[PDB]
């Protein structure tokens, strides 16, 4: 634990990145979190929504 | 079937050509939801219920 101060910095940033990446799995109300699935299923007028 | 006792046919393990239905002159209504009728032949489904 002696170098906890430096490890804390590493952990906070790694956590921030991991959270940011995981947000790409969120639908946010969309039919899918995967952009390619939306594009392959819907026409532009509906895909844009 | 009567609408109160509607029939459900489970379709699986087959090739589905939807353009035959969509390009037909014989249907008065053909409304797709959650999917484009012109992209159906490019999609795969785990199952289709008719």
């Amino acid at each position: 634990s002696a170098l906890g101060k430096l490890q804390d910095v590493v952990n906070q940033n790694a956590q921030a990145l991991n959270t940011l990446v995981k947000q790409l799995s969120s639908n946010f109300g969309a039919i899918s979190s995967v952009l390619n699935d939306i594009l392959s299923r819907l026409d532009p007028p509906e895909a844009e929504v | 079937a009567s609408v109160y006792a509607w029939n459900r046919k489970r379709i699986s393990n087959c090739v589905a050509d939807y353009s035959v239905l969509y390009n037909s002159a014989s249907f008065s209504t053909f409304k797709c939801y959650g999917v484009s009728p012109t992209k159906l032949n490019d999609l795969c489904f785990t199952n289709v219920y008719a």
